[PDB]
C-alpha cells in the first residue's frame, strides 16, 4: 500500500554535498568557545560512525531479507544516500571545520568512547543475528534501524540544530537538516515494513515483540542519558536534550505502530526553530418514491 | 488514575455476559465525593457567596439587584430542595467542566447545578420571585434546557452572548462584503456560530463597473470570510466556526464545492468555513428529468430585472433566465451535480442541504421574505432582506438578518412529568427574555432583525431517549405517531404563548398581518386533521394531558387572529451536542450514534452509556448507522410537519453503501418535505 | 518577429566592436511607421474626437466644460509643436501599451504622446488655457512627469484615483481592524497601493477584555491584510500590493519578519503584503553597545502609560519601559536582530527599513505627530494620527491617514532647460490640483489627512543620465554637489510655491503655526550653510540659473513666517517605475540597474539602454551593483539633506557579499541621516 | 587511480524516467507492426529482468565484498540505479505503450522463457557463490557482471537503438541511451576491480582465470544466440543483431583485459546512428564610522 508513494518521497528528496557551500561557516565557528568546538567535534564524529554502519550494514542487510522487487529498490536508494550521500557530506563538514590531525584525534576518542561503542555495538548485533528466512529476526533488525533512523541519531542532531537556530553555522547546519530529513523518512518506511511482520503474529508473539521492543528502547534510552551528560554538560544543555530524546523516541515507537512511551514535553524553542465512498451514477427512478 | 475513571471504565468489564451500568452511578458518586465537594467554594451563608460573585466580577449585578436577598434565598432553597443527581458521571462531568462557573485561575469550583440553575433562573424571570421559582422547578426537573450560550452565561459580568446562531445577509458590494466579514469577526466574538448567504454576490467572471471578468466569485469572499473567523476564534478557546450558503442556481456552485474537496489546492481550500447549498425545487425537477441545467450570474440577472436570482422564485424564473439573452448563464448536468454533492458530502459531510422550496411551501412569513438559506447547524429558516451597507458619511439601508434564542425541551423530563404546556409555555416565556435582553452593537442588521422578528427557537432533546425507554423503536410507526402528537401538542402550546404575549404587550412581530398565522392559512391543517395519537400505547403515554383537538385549534387560530403573535419564529431544533449530556438526554431528535461512546479526556478514558441504557432496552437503543434513513427521514418530517423553523438532521451513513444510496437518502427527504440536511456522518 | 523588434534586438550585434545604439533610434520609426499610426484613430478635426471620447465614456465632461473648444484646441496645438519624438522605442513601447488610451476592444489607440498630454494639462489648469500650455509645455519638454496615477487617469471617466500612496494607521481593537481592511479593499479597487502602520496592535499571548493569552498577534491581522489585498486586485488587472510596518520594539517583530521567511509555513507566511520595520535610535545603540534589548507588549504600555508604544520616543522611554513591572517584555539580541534583518533582506529584500530618529530629527511636523511610518515604497514619510473607528451607531474619531502626490522632475531635461524654478512650482501648482480634487469616500482619515495637510509629493528622476551624460560618475563628490545644490534649488522653489499658493488662497495646512516652518527653525541649516556648488564643474552645469543663497533663504524664511505654507509635506522621491520609461530617464536617483536591460514581452525579446549611453559615457554609466553602496549611500542622505519627506532607497548587493555588508550598509545609512532603506536587490 | 573519478562520473549521471515524457512515442508506437511490436515488449522485458537481479542481487552482493568506504559507495550508487532507476523506466516504457494484459502477458512470458531463465540462472548463481575472504569466487562473480552489463543487455539494446536510428520511439530510445551510457561505466568499473584480482594471481592461477572467463563468455553466448533467434527471427534481424551482440563481448572482454576473440564484422549503421547568503556577525567595529 505504501512502498510506491515512498519511492517517490525519497527520489524527489535527492541531494548532493556540492550544493551547498561550506566555507562561509568559517565565520562564525572561530567565534565559538573550546567547550562548544569539542562538542560539536564529538556530536559530529557519533553521527558519522554511526551513519557508516547504516550505510555498509543496515540498510544493505535489510534489503537482502526484504522480499518485493519495490521494496528492495526503495532499500537500495536509501542504502546509497547513506554511502553515497551522507558520507561524503559528513567529511565535507569535517574538513571545513578541523585540521586533518584534529579529525583523526576527535574519531580515535569517539571510538574509544564506552556511551558511543555501547549503542553502536548494540545495533550492529541486531543485524548480525538476523537469519535467512526467518521474519521475526528480521523484525528485531527492523526494530534497531528505526531506533537508529528515529531516536538514536537525535541527541547527536540537536547540536548543529541548535547553533542552526541561533544563525551560527548554517551551511553546515543545512547540510545536517537535510540528513535528518532522510533519516525521518527512512525510519517511517523501515516501520511499515515493521509493522507488517508484527501484523502476521499471533497474539502471543505480538506480546513478545512488544516487550522486546520496549526493552531495547530502554536500554537505549538510558545510554542516551549518560551519552547526553557526557557530551552536553559542558556546555549546559543536557536537560533539554534529554526532552529531545524522549519527544523522538515517542516519533520511533510510532513508526512501529506503537503507543508514546514518554509524556509529552516542550521542545527547546531555537532547536525548534532550526527544525471516498464509491461513485455510483443515479440510475433514474430514484428521484420518485 | 481516578477513582471516578476506575469506576466508569468498570461498566464496559462485563459480569456475567452483561454490562455493569450501575458501575457508573458508582463514578459520579466518587467524582462528587472525591472531586468535585473538595474542589467547590463553599461560603458561610448564600450572602457571602454572591457578595463575593458580584465585586469579583463574576456575576452581573444588575439581574440580582432585582430580587431582595429574601427571594434569592428562595429561589435557591428552591432549586436546592429537589436534591437533583446527576444519573451518569459524564452528566456531572461535562457540566463541572464545561458550564460550572469556576475561579478566575480555573482551580476551583465556584457553581454547582442548582447554583447555576438559579441564576440563569433569576435572570430569566426578571425581578419575578414566582416566576423565578417556576423556572428552577422546571429545569431542575430537566424538563427545559436553555442553550449553551444561555446556559453558561446567564447572569454572568464576563459573558459574551445568549445568542448560539447568526445569519448575515450579503450584498453585492465591496462595501457589503467588508461590512460583512466587520460583522462576522464582531459575532465571532460574541461567541456565535455566523452563517452568511454568499447568493447575492456576482459569480467570477463578471464584471465591476464595465471593466468584465473582474470578480473572483464568492470563492474570494469565502477565504476571506475564512481568514476572517480564524482570526476571530473566540479569544483562542474555541476555533471559530463560519458557515457559507450558496444556491445550486449560483455560477460559482462547483467552485463553491470545490472549496470541500480533499484534492483542492490552498489558494481554493477553505477549511474553517462549513458550506451549505439551497436547492430549489426546480433543480430537483431538472435532474429527475435529466434535462441539462443552468447555472446563472448573479449581476447580469440583478442588471436585467433589478433584483438578486435568489430573491425570486426560480421555479416560475427559470425559463425566462434562460430564454433571456440579455442573461448569462453555463450550462451544467444536474444530475452530475447531485453526485458532486453526494460525493462531497460522503468525503467531508459537507455541503449543508436546505431544500428551498420545502422551506418556503409552509413558511410563515414569506411576505417580508422567502428563506433564502440556513445557519452553522440547518436549522434556523427565517425571512431574511439584505441590508445596503453604503459607503462612509453616507447612511446604510440596515435589512433583516437572522438571530434566534435556542432552548430546548427534554421530552423524557416533560412527558414524565405530563407538562408539556407548562414547559413550552416557560421555555418560550425564557426565550422570549433572551431575545429581549440580546442587543448587539456591532450588527446592525441583526439587532434589527432581534427586535422586529422577536423570533426563538425552542428545540427538543431526549427523543430517542424517551422512545428507547417506553419500548418503542426509533423507526417504528409507533415512534412517529409520537412525534406527530407530542410536537403537534408543542406547537400548540408555543402559538398559544406566542399570542398571549402578543395580548399581554400589545405588540405582534413586524410585519406579522401579511404572514399566514395573521390570515389563518397557517392553521388549515390543524384545524381539518386531528394528531391525536393513532396507537392505544402512545395514547396510554400521554394520559393526564389533554392532547389539543380541531375545536381547540380553531379556538387558538381564533385567539391568533384577535391578538396576532409576538414571535415570527418559535421552534427550532437544534443539535444540542454537549448540553445533551448535562440532561441526560440524547442529542435532539437525532437517534443515538452508539449506544455507549468511548471519550478522550487529557490522558484517560471514558464511557458514556446512553441515558437510560440497558438489558431489557439495548435493542431499543438501535445505532443511527444501523437504522434506515429513510425511516429516520420520516420521522423528521413528521416532526418537521409541526416545527416552523428547520431541525438539524445528520445522515448516518454505512461506509459500504455508495453515493447513489446517499444521493436516494437525499431526495426522499426532499420528497418527504425535509427542509434542511445537517450531516453525513459516515461510520 | 515585427520589423520594430529587429531593429531593437540589432543593438546587441556588435559593428566594430561597438553597440548600435543609433539602430534603436530607427525601431522607433519602425514602431510608428508599422504599428502605431496603423492602429491610431485619427478624426476629421479636433472636435470630433473631443465628442467621440466624451460620449463613449472615455473622458470626463467636467474638466473639459472648463475651457472653450478654441483653448483647447490651442492647448492641442501647443502640444503638437513641439513635435516631439520618443528617442528610444521602449519609451513609445511603453506609454502605447501602458498609458496611451484604447479602445473598450484594446485594439485601435485614441491617444496619443501630445493628446494624452494636452489633456492632462487642461485637468491640471481646472479652467486656464494659459496655465494648461505652460503645463503642456513642462510635459512635451518632458521636464515633469506626473506619477502613473495621474498620467494615466486624468481626465478619464473609466479611471481609479489619481494617489496610490496610502498610509493607515490602525489602532488596537477588532473594530478598527476591520475598518482598516475595509478601506484597504476600498484603497486597492481605486488602484492605490496601501500601507498600515500595525505597531499600535498589541502582541501576540495579549490579554482581550482582561482573559489572558488570547490575542492572535499582528500576524493574524497581516493574514486578513494580505487576504483583503489578494482580493481587491483592481478588478483583476494588477496583484493587489500592500505594506505593513511593524516597530522593531514590538513585540512581534521576530514573528513579523518570520512571515517573509521560505521555510514559514502557510498559515504563517503572507505572499502579497510587504513588510517594513522601523527601527528608532534606541534599538541601533542597543545593538552598537551589544546590550539586550527588550521588545515590548504594547497593550501593557497603552494599559501603564495611556498611550501606545510607538505613541512616544522610544529613547527617553525604554528604560522607564524596562524598569517598570507591569509593562511585559521579552528579551532578545539586537544584532541578532540586525543580522535577522539582513539576512531576510538577502533573500528577499524585505522588510524596509525605517530610521525612526533619522525621519523626525528632520521632520517638520513633530507637532501634528512623529512619523512612525512609511509607504508601500519607503520614501512618504509624513505625521499619522491614529483613528478610533467605534461600533456601529457610534461616532468615529477621525485621525489623520497619509495620502501624499506624486510627480517627478526630470533632472536632465529641467536642468538643460535651466528651469528649476519654473518646473518645480507648476509641478507643486498641479500636485496642489490633484490633491485638491481627490475626494475618497470610503477612508476617512485619509480624505481629512488630504483635506488639512494639503501633502503632496514633488520627486525627480534621471539623477544618473543626468551625471552620466555630463561626464560625472554617480559616487563622484561631484555628483554629491551637484545633487546638493539641485536638490536645495528644488527644496528652495517649493517652499517658495507653497507660501506663494497659501498667500494667494489665504490658508496654510492645519497645525501649520506649530511646524518648524512657522518657527523658522526649519530654514536653519539654509540661513547658514551655503548650498552653492563647490566644484567649477557643477557651477557651469548650473550656469544661466540663479542659485538661492543664503539671503535668499532668509528671505523665503520671512516670507514664510509672514504668509505660511500651504503643504505640509512638499518633496519625496518615488522609484518612478514605469513613467521613467516614457520620460526616457533612469529610474528614481537610483543608479542604473544595468547599462542595456533586456525585457521579454509576449514571445518576443526587447533591449533598452539606458537614456543617453553611448561609448563616450559608457564608463560613466556605471551599474549600481558595481558601485560602492557607501557613496550611493552618502549620495542619498546628500539629497535626503534637502527632502522633507524620503526617498526610495534602494540597496544593490552582489551576490559575493555577506549579511555583514548588508547591515554595515544599513548602518552607515542610518549613520549618514538616511530616513529609509526600500530594497536589498541582489544581482 | 580511478573509484574518485567513478564517483563523480556515476552522480554527474543521476537521471529519472520522468524527466522524459513518453506520449510523444504514441503513434510511432501504434504504427509498428504486431511481430514489431512482441519484438520489442520481449526485448526490455529481457532487459528488465537482467536489471532486477543486478540491482537486487549482483552489485549489492559485490559491494559487500569489495573493501574501501568509496569503492562501495560506487557500487551502491549502481545497485540503486538498476533497480530503482534502469529496471523501473522499463515500465514507464510499458506503462505508456502497451494494454495492461500485454504487460501482464510479457512478465508471465519471462517466467517460461528458457533462455532468459537460463542467463539468469548462470549469472545469479555465480553471484551467490562468493565467499567472504576468496577473491577467486569474487572474481568469477565480477566476470560474470561485466558480461551482463558489456554483453548480455546488447540483444536487449540493438532494437529500441535500431528504431532510435530511424527516428522512431524516438523517447523511450532516449531513455534506453542514458541506461546504456551508465551499463558502459559500470561494465569498465567492475572490469578494473575483476583485473585487480587477476593481477594478484600466479601466472598458472591467471591461465585458469582465463579459461574460466572464456568457457563462460562461450556458454553464455550459444544460448545468447537461441534467445536472439527466438526474438528476431520474426523481424528479419536476428544475423544483423548476432554481429552486434559478438561485437560487444569483444568489448567485455577488454573490459576485462583480454584480448578480442570474435572477429570484426559491419554492424547495421541504423544502429551506429542510434548511439540563502552567507552569515557573518556584526562586530563592534561595524558600528562606528
Ligand atoms: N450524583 C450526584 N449528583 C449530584 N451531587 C451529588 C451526587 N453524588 C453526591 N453528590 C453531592 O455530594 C454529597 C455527598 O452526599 P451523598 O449523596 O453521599 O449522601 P448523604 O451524605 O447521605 O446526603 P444527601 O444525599 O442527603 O445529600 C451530596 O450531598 C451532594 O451534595
Ligand atoms: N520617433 C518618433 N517618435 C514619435 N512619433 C514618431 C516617431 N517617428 C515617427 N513618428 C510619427 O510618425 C510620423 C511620421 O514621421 P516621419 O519621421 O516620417 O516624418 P515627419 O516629417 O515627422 O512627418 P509628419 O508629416 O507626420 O510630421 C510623425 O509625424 C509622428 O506622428
Ligand atoms: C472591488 C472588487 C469587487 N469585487 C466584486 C465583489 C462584489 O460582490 C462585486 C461588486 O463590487 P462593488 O463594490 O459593488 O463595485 P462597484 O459598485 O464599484 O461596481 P458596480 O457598479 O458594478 O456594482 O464586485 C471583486 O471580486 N473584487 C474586487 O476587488
Ligand atoms: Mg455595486
Ligand atoms: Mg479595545
Ligand atoms: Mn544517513
Ligand atoms: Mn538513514
Ligand atoms: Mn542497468
Ligand atoms: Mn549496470
Amino acid at each position: 500500500d505504501f512502498t510506491q508513494m515512498f519511492y517517490n518521497q525519497n527520489v524527489k528528496q535527492f541531494w548532493l554535498p556540492e550544493e551547498i557551500a561550506l566555507n562561509g561557516d568559517l565565520l562564525t565557528w572561530k567565534y565559538l568557545g573550546k567547550n562548544e568546538q569539542d562538542t560539536y567535534m564529538k556530536v559530529l564524529a557519533g553521527l558519522t560512525l554511526l551513519d557508516t554502519e547504516q550505510g555498509n550494514t543496515g540498510m544493505p542487510i535489510v534489503a537482502e531479507h526484504v522480499d518485493g522487487h519495490q521494496r528492495k529498490a526503495v532499500l537500495n536508494f536509501m542504502a546509497m544516500m547513506e554511502n553515497a550521500v551522507h558520507a561524503k557530506s559528513y567529511s565535507n563538514i569535517f574538513m571545513t571545520l578541523a585540521p586533518t590531525e584534529t579529525i583523526n584525534e576527535v574519531f580515535e576518542w569517539v571510538k574509544q568512547n564506552k556511551y558511543l561503542q555501547k549503542k553502536a555495538q548494540m545495533i550492529v548485533g541486531l543485524y548480525k543475528a538476523i537469519q535467512k528466512d526467518d521474519e521475526i529476526s528480521l523484525f528485531k533488525a527492523m526494530v534497531a534501524s528505526v531506533y537508529l533512523e528515529s531516536f538514536l541519531f537525535y541527541s547527536g542532531f540537536y547540536y548543529p540544530l541548535y547553533f542552526y537556530g541561533q544563525g551560527k553555522l548554517m551551511q553546515s547546519g543545512e547540510i545536517i537538516n537535510l540528513i535528518l530529513r532522510d533519516e525521518a523518512i527512512h525510519g517511517v518506511y523501515v516501520g511499515l515494513l515493521a509493522q507488517e511482520i508484527y501484523n502476521k503474529q499471533t497474539e502471543e508473539k505480538k506480546a513478545e515483540l512488544r516487550e522486546f521492543a520496549i526493552d531495547l528502547l530502554n536500554q537505549l534510552y538510558e545510554n542516551e542519558l549518560e551519552y547526553t551528560e557526557d557530551l552536553y554538560d559542558q556546555v549546559g544543555l543536557s536537560h533539554d536534550v534529554k526532552k529531545f530524546i524522549r519527544y523522538n523516541a515517542n516519533k520511533a515507537l510510532m513508526n512501529l505502530g506503537f503507543d508514546p512511551y514518554f509524556e509529552e514535553e516542550d521542545i527547546n524553542p531555537i532547536v525548534l526553530n532550526g527544525l471516498k465512498a464509491t461513485v455510483e451514477p443515479l440510475k433514474d427512478d430514484d428521484f420518485y418514491f | 488514575v481516578p477513582k471516578w475513571i476506575q469506576l466508569n471504565n468498570e461498566i464496559m468489564i462485563q459480569k456475567d455476559g452483561k454490562f455493569q451500568f450501575d458501575k457508573d452511578k458508582e463514578a459520579v458518586h466518587s467524582y462528587f465525593v472525591d472531586y468535585i465537594n473538595q474542589n467547590t467554594v463553599f461560603f458561610h451563608n448564600l450572602k457571602e457567596k454572591l457578595d463575593y460573585l458580584v465585586e469579583n466580577q463574576y456575576y452581573e449585578e444588575e439581574f440580582l439587584s432585582l430580587y431582595s436577598f429574601e427571594d434569592i434565598k428562595e429561589v435557591f432553597k428552591t432549586a436546592y430542595a429537589k436534591k437533583f443527581r446527576f444519573p451518569s458521571f459524564m452528566s456531572a462531568f461535562k457540566f463541572y467542566n464545561d458550564y460550572a462557573l469556576k475561579t478566575n485561575d480555573k482551580k476551583k469550583i465556584l457553581e454547582r447545578y442548582e447554583d447555576r440553575i438559579s441564576i440563569v433562573a433569576l435572570f430569566f424571570a426578571n425581578g419575578d420571585t414566582e416566576k423565578a421559582k417556576e423556572y428552577v422547578n422546571l429545569m431542575i426537573n430537566q424538563e427545559y434546557q436553555p442553550s449553551t450560550p444561555t446556559f453558561l452565561n446567564a447572569g454572568r459580568k464576563r459573558r459574551g452572548e445568549l445568542v448560539s446562531c447568526f445569519l448575515l445577509e450579503v450584498n453585492d458590494s465591496l462595501n457589503d462584503i467588508s461590512r460583512a466579514i466587520d460583522i462576522s469577526m464582531q459575532l465571532s466574538k460574541l461567541g456565535g456560530g455566523v452563517s452568511l448567504n454568499l447568493s447575492k454576490l456576482r459569480a467570477k467572471g463578471e464584471a465591476i463597473k464595465d471593466v468584465e471578468n473582474a470578480t473572483k466569485g464568492v470563492v474570494g469572499v469565502m477565504k476571506l470570510l475564512d481568514n476572517a473567523f480564524r482570526y476571530a476564534d473566540q479569544m483562542g478557546q474555541r476555533q471559530g466556526s463560519g458557515a457559507a450558503y450558496l444556491n445550486i442556481f449560483h455560477r460559482d456552485i462547483n467552485d463553491f464545492l470545490d472549496t470541500k474537496k480533499i484534492s483542492a489546492d490552498e489558494d481554493v481550500r477553505v477549511k474553517t468555513l462549513s458550506i451549505g447549498v439551497v436547492i430549489p425545487d426546480k433543480f430537483v425537477e431538472l435532474a429527475r428529468e435529466d434535462k441539462a441545467a443552468y447555472v446563472f450570474y448573479p449581476h447580469t440577472i440583478y442588471k436585467e430585472y433589478g433584483q438578486h436570482m435568489d430573491e425570486m422564485d426560480m421555479n416560475e424564473m427559470y425559463d425566462k433566465f434562460v430564454d433571456n439573452p440579455r442573461v448569462k448563464k453555463e450550462k451544467i448536468n444536474p444530475r452530475k451535480l447531485l453526485e458532486k454533492l453526494a460525493m462531497l458530502r460522503s468525503e467531508s459531510g459537507y455541503p449543508y442541504i436546505m431544500f428551498q422550496d420545502n422551506v418556503n411551501k409552509v413558511h410563515a412569513n414569506n411576505h417580508i421574505s422567502k428563506v433564502k438559506f440556513s445557519n452553522l447547524c440547518s436549522e434556523v429558516l427565517q425571512a431574511s432582506q439584505v441590508s445596503s451597507y453604503t459607503d462612509y458619511d453616507e447612511e446604510d439601508e440596515i435589512g433583516l438578518d437572522i438571530s434566534c434564542n435556542l432552548g430546548s425541551l427534554n421530552i423524557l423530563n416533560v412527558m414524565e412529568h405530563k407538562s408539556i404546556e407548562k414547559t413550552v409555555k416557560l421555555a418560550t416565556d425564557s426565550l422570549t427574555h433572551v431575545s429581549e435582553t440580546t442587543d448587539i452593537r456591532n450588527a446592525p442588521a441583526v439587532r434589527r432583525a432581534n427586535k422586529a422578528m422577536k423570533s426563538i427557537g425552542l428545540g427538543a432533546m431526549n427523543l430517542h431517549g424517551y422512545l428507547a425507554q417506553n419500548g418503542i423503536a426509533y423507526e417504528s410507526p409507533e415512534a412517529r405517531d409520537f412525534a406527530n402528537t407530542f410536537f403537534m401538542m408543542v406547537n400548540f402550546y408555543s402559538i398559544q404563548r406566542s399570542a398571549e404575549i402578543a395580548k399581554e404587550k400589545g405588540e405582534t412581530f413586524d410585519q406579522y398581518e401579511g404572514s399566514t398565522y395573521a390570515t389563518g392559512e397557517y392553521f388549515d391543517k390543524y384545524v381539518s386533521t386531528d394528531f391525536s395519537p393513532k396507537y392505544e400505547k402512545i395514547a396510554n403515554l400521554f394520559e393526564g394531558m389533554h392532547i389539543p383537538t380541531t375545536e381547540d385549534w380553531k379556538k387558538l387560530k381564533a385567539f391568533v387572529a384577535e391578538h396576532g403573535m409576538y414571535h415570527s419564529y418559535r421552534l427550532c431544533i437544534a443539535p444540542t451536542g454537549s448540553i445533551s449530556y448535562v440532561q441526560s438526554s440524547t442529542a435532539s431528535v437525532m437517534p443515538i450514534m452508539e449506544r455507549i461512546e468511548e471519550r478522550t479526556y487529557g490522558n484517560s478514558k471514558t464511557y458514556y452509556p446512553m441515558p437510560g441504557l440497558a438489558s431489557n432496552n439495548w435493542f431499543f437503543y438501535k445505532e443511527a448507522y444501523d437504522m434506515d434513513m429513510f425511516k429516520v427521514v420520516d420521522m423528521i418530517a413528521t416532526i418537521q410537519q409541526h416545527i416552523d423553523q428547520g431541525i438539524s438532521f445528520t445522515l448516518f451513513l454505512k461506509d459500504t453503501m455508495t453515493t447513489r444510496d446517499l444521493n436516494r437518502i437525499d431526495l426522499y427527504a426532499h420528497h418527504r418535505g425535509i427542509k434542511t440536511i445537517y450531516y453525513a456522518r459516515t461510520k
